[PDB]
RNA sequence: GUCAAGCGUUCAUAGCGACAUUGCUUUUUGAUUCUUCGAUGUCGGCUCUUCCUAUCAUACCGAAGCAGAAUUCGGUAAGCG
RNA sequence: UUGCUCCACACAAUAUAGAUGGAUACGAAUAAGGCGUCCUUGUGGCGUCGCUGAACCAUAGCAGGCUAGCAACGGUGCACUUGGCGGAAAGGCCUUGGGUGCUUGCUGGCGAAUUGCAAUGUCAUUUUGCGUGGGGAUAAAUCAUUUGUAUACGACUUAGA
């Protein structure tokens, strides 16, 4: 159709941290219309990919992925907890991300 | 979950506001805020009145040029409470700060499209009623604003073409809907209740 | 405190060879759980009577239920404190449903009126008024009246997103 | 020459007043208040629904439009006798109120092929409404 | 304490219109019309019979109950003020200096000018407030009778009268002199 | 600043106020040797700017044992000398 | 040493504070309102709605192919057009008419595979450049000279085919 989404909307939002000590292998994201951390052990495992854009060509592509996966749900909101192979660059702060249905279970 | 998230500042509350939309713009979310000059504060207008007074009065002394700049627009009273909520000072803060917009009144392109509310900021949810608040309009006008006249005259002539807009979106909404309910009792709109629609 | 429970307990005072079977005194004592109730009776016994827990048995701890939990019961606590600058007596009436959600409403009240904090404070008595006239406070002869009616103006619903496309209202 | 004083209408804590509950183990059951206990908080009973009997919050409750004879103070069996006598839950179940929570529980109960099976009828739908804007 | 329910009572005689929409209270009669806009007080009007209009509170503290008694008592005053009407009487106090106060016109605003005032050249100057009329009375020596609909446009432009004719450095325990009211009552009464 | 025995033709408090009592200042004068001995140029003056208000004057007021004139007590106030 | 700009389509480089169905427009009140409807047109009567957008619109087709009809005269896209409105930052909103596709409203026929059990699996929008073929346009400033309403030097202010 017009919608080809097989993926739920993120937000990378930041890195696990104190008040002034960020751990940036765990990041915090926001998946939208997740409130609760109930709600949010559906997407617990689910495969995360940051996508995003190149200038440098490298295997017939200009799009370039990070892959990761949620691990554990972060607060009382619908945050979770997500690690990265390698860690979100934290310019990506705010950027979205794409948290797809994959491994399922229902 | 708009691109941009168009906020009607009528009847909020100014921090309340600002710790909403601070959050939404380092989150990565666009919001223009619109009709600036009537947010709402808490407090009587003396009582706020005395805090610019306290406000402009401190600049440096050296200097009166480099010191706090006391920007009097009731946008910029709400752009100085988003900011200090943001971390202003650094590349992420800077760049939450370009998502936003604030205006006064509704100019274009914002005059024909959607604003939201913010309940978690709304004066008449969140303050007691009995209570005594002040409008920044009336409140920047006294601190030195000099357009709440000319945007005033703006919004009146704003709400007189908005209001046709509405008249006409009113007559197209009783022949869209007289159409569905005539549409209804027929075999589709009897399936389509059954799947709850 | 998340509900405080009514127990009984009973001491003793330690039999002695002079004196078998000394004379079980008996409290009812408003506490969380019953770690903070026999504290609560060892502290009260050594204001009364020459006994402590060094020399003392605790014979029966009994949390005690109320008989009707349903039923709407007017309340009438006698309660002495300590505040910052003395001791004072004082009577207060309490509507509920039951002894030990009357003794919530105190506690918390006389926290928010009085700045009394749970160690300043003495329930001397909760007895629950029988008659309606006896009821002394205007407070909670208010609610007493015949065909008692109230609204509930200006209604503040809850939301779950961060937006709202409506302006919503207050009518309820 | 008629005073034109305006209703300002309320639904009132009332014993007899039929309730929703919104927060709790209930959480979308009815019940109707038996005595006023104090400003905020009720004596709340729903004998039909099985909600037990409590002195509930009105902050977990939403009046509702409904009230029914019920006298002070009544117990769990009087109020069901007045509640069925009264016949609640088919004045409750008439009102656009609950048909849209009962839709909402409908819509989302729906199954992936009955989401395609109300895109294909409301296309037809639609077929038919915009044919009859066009014609009048 | 937090009253449960505060009330007060509002008589509608036989010829007066009450109308209250949101908070807003006009009140016509044989004298003409009324408006108040009440919306800083959050109080519920209610219409019993015709004759009478009652006014309530729902879990009002003190200074909101405080303020419902000052609501029954406005409308009233509005109620008095368009079936009988708002009179007040002032007299002139001077030792030495005749005060010679005359209806003026100034600009189509309608003033009242205050000469000679303790022998002032200065002329003092009060603008009427619309509904007020100022009288001069006959029969009675140095009285000005202000009348009107509002007892606050009357009190107030009676207020303002008296204001501007006070004593500058001397002591007023002697310096008796200006405008003072004498009389606070009606147009209509007997 | 509280209290008020008394002063103030009678009258404690217009203006005062004992015996007590509770605070404020760091610009007066006293206590640490905390910092400075591989040196922070030591008083006064002149010049020049700014700030405070515990206000002398000026603006507007309230009180008097304020008739007037002149005073005295007090308020807002550091805009301007 | 055919330079400049605009329009369209052809290719390179450039990047992206972060497209992935739709930012979907009354105003006012909140101790009150919205919508429908009726009349005497009101601060009116009657009905009805809220209790969240959990909406509404959109949404099926090789990332959406090729093709056959039925029904209706509707919906939608592109390009031309017609008229009106919009100056707060208008740069958009509403219209008239024809052309041009598409239509899943309904019923058919053919295609898809091997990306091998998943790898964003590339579909967006910026800046530029080079190329094509179509239009348009045909200057200034600065130095150097000069003035002194100016000036430490710059700067300013004047004058010169
Ligand atoms: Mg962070
Ligand atoms: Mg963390
Ligand atoms: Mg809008
Ligand atoms: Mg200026
Ligand atoms: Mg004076
Ligand atoms: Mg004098
Ligand atoms: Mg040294
Ligand atoms: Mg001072
Ligand atoms: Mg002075
Ligand atoms: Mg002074
Ligand atoms: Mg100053
Ligand atoms: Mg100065
Ligand atoms: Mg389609």
């Amino acid at each position: 159709a017009e919608s080809h989404r097989l993926y739920v909307k993120g937000k990378h939002l930041s890195y696990q941290r104190s008040k002034r000590v960020n751990n940036p292998n765990v990041s915090l994201i926001k998946i939208e219309g997740v409130a609760t951390p109930q709600d949010a052990q559906f997407y617990l495992g689910k495969r995360i990919a940051y996508v995003y854009r190149a200038s440098k060509e490298v295997r017939g592509s200009k799009i370039r992925v990070m892959w990761g996966k949620v691990t554990r749900t972060h607060g009382n909101s619908g945050v979770v907890r997500a690690t990265f192979r390698n860690n979100l660059p934290a310019k990506t702060f705010g950027a979205s991300v794409r948290i797809f249905l994959y491994p399922s279970n229902i | 979950v708009e691109p941009v998230v168009v906020i009607d500042g009528k009847g909020h509350l100014v921090g309340r506001l600002a710790s909403v939309v601070a959050k939404q713009l380092l989150n990565g979310q666009k919001i223009v805020v619109v009709r600036a000059e009537e947010l709402n504060i808490s407090g009587e207008f003396f009582r706020n009145k005395l805090k610019y007074h306290d406000f402009l009065r401190k600049a440096t002394a050296f200097n009166k040029t480099r010191g706090p700049f006391h920007f009097r627009a009731p946008s910029r009273i709400f752009y100085k409470a988003l900011r200090g909520m943001v971390s202003h000072k650094t590349a992420r803060g800077k760049a939450a700060l370009e998502r936003l917009k604030v205006f006064e009144g509704i100019p274009p392109p914002y005059d024909k499209k959607k604003r939201v509310v913010v309940p978690q900021a709304l004066r008449v949810l969140r303050l007691k009623p009995g209570r005594k608040y002040t409008t920044l309009g009336k409140l920047s006008t006294s601190v030195g604003w000099k357009y709440e006249d000319v945007v005033a005259k703006l919004e009146a002539k704003r709400k007189v073409s908005s209001a046709e807009y509405y008249a006409k979106k009113r007559a197209f909404t009783k022949k869209v809907a007289s159409a569905n309910a005539t549409a209804a009792e027929s075999d589709v709109a009897k399936q389509l209740a059954a799947l709850g629609y | 405190m998340a509900h405080f429970k009514e127990y009984q307990v009973i001491g003793r005072r330690l039999p002695t060879e002079s004196v078998p079977e000394p004379k079980l005194f008996r409290m009812r004592i408003f506490a969380s759980n019953e770690v903070i109730a026999k504290s609560r009776y060892w502290y009260f016994l050594q204001k009364l009577h020459k006994v402590k827990k060094a020399s003392g048995e605790i014979v029966s701890i009994n949390q005690i239920n109320e008989a009707h939990p349903t039923k709407v019961k007017n309340f009438g606590v006698w309660v002495r404190y300590d505040s910052r600058s003395g001791t004072h007596n004082m009577y207060k009436e309490i509507r509920d449903v039951s002894r030990v959600a009357a003794v919530e409403t105190l506690y918390q009240d006389m926290a928010a009126r009085h700045r009394a904090r749970f160690r300043s404070i003495h329930i001397l008595k909760v007895a629950e008024i029988e008659k309606t006239a006896d009821v002394k406070r205007q407070y909670v002869k208010q609610f007493l009246t015949k065909d008692l009616k109230f609204p509930l103006p200006h209604r503040v619903q809850k939301s779950t997103k961060t937006f709202s496309y409506k302006r919503p209202s207050t009518f309820y | 020459t008629d005073s034109i004083v305006k209703a300002s209408n309320w639904r009132l804590v009332e014993v007899g007043r039929v309730v929703l509950i919104k927060k709790g183990q209930s959480a979308g059951k009815l019940a109707a208040i038996v005595e006023i206990i104090d400003q905020k908080k009720v004596l709340i009973d729903g004998p039909k629904a099985g909600v037990p009997r409590q002195a509930i919050n009105l902050g977990q409750v939403v009046l509702t439009p409904l009230t029914f004879a019920l006298p002070r103070g009544a117990r769990t069996a009087t109020v069901s006798k007045k509640w069925a006598a009264a016949a609640v839950c088919e004045k409750w179940a008439a009102s656009s109120w609950a048909k849209k929570i009962a839709q909402r529980e409908r819509r989302a109960a729906l199954t992936d092929f009955e989401r395609f099976q109300v895109m294909v009828l409301r296309k037809q739908k639609r077929y038919t409404v915009k044919k009859a804007l066009a014609k009048a | 304490m937090k009253y449960i329910q505060t009330e007060q009572q509002i008589e509608v005689p036989e010829g007066v219109t009450v109308s209250i929409k949101s908070r807003i209270v006009k009140v016509v009669g044989p004298r003409g019309t009324l408006t108040k806009n009440l919306k800083h007080i959050d109080v519920t009007f209610t219409k019993v019979n015709n004759q009478l209009i009652k006014v309530a509170v729902h879990n009002g503290g003190r200074k909101h109950v405080a303020a419902l008694r000052t609501v029954k008592s406005l409308v009233d005053n509005m109620i008095t003020g368009v079936t009988k009407g708002y009179k007040y009487k002032m007299r002139y106090v001077y030792a030495h200096f005749p005060i010679n106060v005359n209806i003026v016109e100034k600009d189509g605003a309608k003033f009242i000018e205050v000469r000679n005032f303790l022998g002032d050249k200065k002329i003092r100057n009060v603008p009427v407030r619309d509904g007020v009329t100022i009288e001069f009375s006959t029969n009675v020596k140095d009285e000005i009778v202000l009348s009107g609909n509002s007892v606050e446009d009357v009190s107030q432009n009676a207020a303002d009268l008296q204001q501007i004719c006070r004593v500058r450095n001397k002591d007023i325990r002697k310096f008796l002199d200006g405008i003072y009211v004498s009389h606070k009552g009606f147009i209509t009464e007997d």
